[PDB]
């Protein structure tokens, strides 16, 4: 699924 | 109006730095990396003190436990890892939260030890009673981004979190003390203490662009910064001097002064984006240190 702050 | 004489003491590239801590009495910085490595560097002889490749996930999160002469880190693997930093020994390894850690915070005087995740929970860890897990706050609605104990009330701590507040809890009760519904309507990433008695206030920083100052006795807000031109991945005050220093992904730190809360100075280290701040606990030399894109930077103010 979608990561949000991923990076 | 201000005085700042700032001065590069030490920087270095590396992958992308999302933790990042001062040690008390050695003159050493921790860097935690977007690709499972931690460092920690001697700022002043500009040698590394000792590096682990930890796990292969990023490592959000680390702090110093001088004390115990250890680093705790933890990773988007979902784990807790405590090393000894003089002889390279992990000392423990486990699961803390079915998801990533984005935030862990180190109890000033007891061996508890704080974790904010991805999983909508802070979670109580204390080390002198074989790392039980002591309690879990649930209430948060997003990811909790970032926990911090109160310095001058350490059995009180806050939660910054994605849905948009900020949760003030004290240890040993299930729900906040108080909830401060930020309006930074694009989630909390970041909450600090200001550390000195004189005031009851606690700052946030958001992808709104904004940062916000509370006072914690009132829950109202004080005064909003606004200059940042990307996401503001932090916002702290200075242990001595009389600022705050932000850092975002526009690529800049910005010195803000904390009785007018106008900027100072804007920074353009050269580093792209800005994930991570450290005061030096003491105020020693008033050293901060920032994780970037790129690399670290530790500068020495005033």
């Amino acid at each position: 699924g979608v990561k949000l702050h991923y990076e | 109006s201000m005085k700042l004489d700032i001065k590069k003491t030490f920087s270095n590239r590396s992958d992308r730095v999302k933790g990042i801590d001062f040690h008390p009495t050695e003159p050493w910085v921790l860097t935690t990396l977007y690709s499972g490595r931690v460092e920690i560097w001697n700022y002043e002889t500009q040698v590394e003190v000792r590096s682990i490749q930890v796990t292969e996930t990023p490592v959000r999160a680390g702090k110093f436990i001088a004390r115990k002469n250890w680093i705790i880190v933890g990773s988007d693997d979902f784990r807790i890892r405590v090393f000894n930093y003089n002889t390279g020994e992990k000392v423990v390894d486990f699961e803390a939260h079915p998801d990533y850690i984005r935030s862990i915070a180190v109890h000033p005087t007891k061996p508890y030890v704080l974790s904010g995740s991805d999983d909508l929970t802070v979670k109580l860890w204390n080390w002198e009673n074989n790392w039980a897990l002591e309690q879990t706050f649930e209430g948060h609605e997003h990811f909790v981004m970032c926990v911090a104990f109160n310095p001058k009330d350490p059995s009180t701590f806050a939660s910054g979190c994605l849905d948009r507040t900020v949760k003030v809890w004290s240890l040993g009760q299930s729900t906040p003390n108080f909830t401060l519904t930020t309006g930074q309507e694009r989630g909390v990433n970041y909450v600090d203490y200001y550390p000195l008695p004189d005031k009851p206030y606690m700052i946030t920083a958001s992808d709104d662009l904004t940062i916000k100052i509370w006072d914690y006795q009132t829950k109202s807000c004080v005064a909003t910064l606004e200059g940042h031109m990307s996401n503001v991945s932090f916002a702290v005050f200075h242990p001595t001097l009389p600022i705050i220093i932000s850092g975002s992904e526009d690529g800049t730190l910005k010195i803000w002064n904390s009785s007018t809360y106008k900027v100072e100075k804007t920074l353009n280290v050269g580093l792209e984006r800005s994930w991570c701040i450290a005061t030096h606990p003491t105020g020693r030399k008033n050293y901060i240190a920032s994780g970037f894109d790129n690399g670290f930077t530790v500068l020495s103010l005033g």
